[PDB]
């Protein structure tokens, strides 16, 4: 507590802000691409399924 | 007919609802906002400290 | 503290491998896009309505996109290094400060790694109706080495997140 | 005043409770997208008219999860302690200057 | 349907009221810059006792 | 203070209670539309007219 030399709520913060930055990252490839399983990262399965589909 | 309905089948397979990601588009950049804002309000709090001295 | 600093070498190791792992995916889309026009060459070829000409042409494009899929194939490198190329049984990357290894096998997609071979083609109607089986069980060993480096790709993701 | 003094170490032994926890929790979050990812793909493999590649597909997305789930089990740990590794029954923790425990029992993953 | 039910559900169990931590945070903030100028009120009272000697 | 914040759970019990009751109304919605097509069958098969097969 009241420490200079470390702040563990920027290091609590800064995590929230890059899941939220992941999230919109997510949402940004599934708007210019329009498919949610645009490759295998996404869902292997499913992925392989369509491409032999 | 066969052919039309396997590219149903991928369709149904891969294509993502954009209706949905449009919400989730405006909630997450609202959301980036307000956790920049509580990063920032994160990073002030070693300032207060220095009145003392 | 020590510890806590030995921790950069560790995320980099995971950046560089999911580097890796894109390259090779996106050479694996290109070898399934050849696959597939095989399998459409080869299909057509099947027929045996076909004068001399177009069975010589169809024989001509499938050879064409066999030599593409090799040299597509060789090209799947990240600074030397690759997943794809069948080089390596496997690459580790580090997991935590101690030196554990995370084991990404590796998924050849040479056209040894597919189950054909260089001098591979047909030359009668019956030779291209068993390439068609052929070119199916390639396309779909390629695709499920495909989607095991995606899964892998999203395992260092997850470490990644962990380890910070 | 040495019973004042003496409370430190109580006070150090309850952040080093607490940030042992914090990293089981990080790698319980990541055990449960897992186990939801694996209750998606034995959930889709349950379906009859599925074709055996599909089948076997999801076999192996299931299987890749199921070691995930071990390394994050493996890596929950604090300079060596874990409470949730499962390598120990309980964590015992000071409460007082006398040497009190506070007992955490241990939630294997 | 039932999708979205559950997920409403999730969204009542667990979402917050944004409107209400904006006045919390500012009359929190407030507080705080009035709790850092009372401890440094409190740090002052050994001083006078000087000016007896 | 204590009866001020006892009031979460009491909001919880209630929104549950809103989320069930639109649960029911969406399967009521699907019994409603079966039953008036059961009727419509039970209504068409009354005429003597009709044939066996069609019955």
């Amino acid at each position: 507590l009241n420490s200079i030399n470390t702040n563990s709520g920027a290091l609590i913060a800064l995590q929230n802000l890059n899941s939220t930055n992941a999230e919109l990252t997510q949402v940004q490839q599934r708007i210019n691409t329009g498919k949610k399983i645009g490759s295998a990262k996404d869902n292997g399965a499913i992925w392989a399924t369509a491409k032999n589909q | 007919k066969l052919q039309d309905s396997l590219d149903a089948g991928v369709g149904n397979l891969v294509d993502a609802d954009l209706a949905k990601e449009s919400a989730k588009l405006q909630s997450l950049q609202t959301k980036q906002q307000l956790g920049v804002q509580a990063l920032s309000i994160a990073n002030q709090s070693s300032s207060s400290i220095l009145s003392l001295f | 503290s020590a510890t806590a600093g030995s921790m950069n070498a560790v995320k980099d190791s995971l950046q560089r491998g999911q580097s890796t792992i894109d390259v090779a995916l996106a050479a694996g889309d290109t070898i399934t896009d050849l696959l597939g026009k095989m399998k459409e060459k080869a299909l057509a070829a099947s027929d045996t309505s076909l004068n001399t000409a177009s069975f010589n042409a169809l024989k001509s494009d499938f050879d064409s996109l066999r030599d593409q899929i090799t040299k597509a194939a060789s090209n799947a490198k990240f600074n030397g290094v690759s997943i794809a190329d069948g080089t390596t049984t496997k690459l580790s990357f580090l997991a935590n400060s101690d030196g554990s290894a995370f084991t990404v096998t590796a998924k050849t997609l040479t056209l040894g790694g597919l189950g054909l071979t260089a001098t591979s083609s047909f030359t009668t109607a019956a030779a291209a109706k068993t390439m068609i089986g052929t070119i199916d069980t390639a396309l779909q060993t390629a695709t499920n080495k495909l989607a095991s480096l995606g899964t892998s790709s999203t395992g260092l993701d997850t470490h990644l997140t962990f380890v910070g």
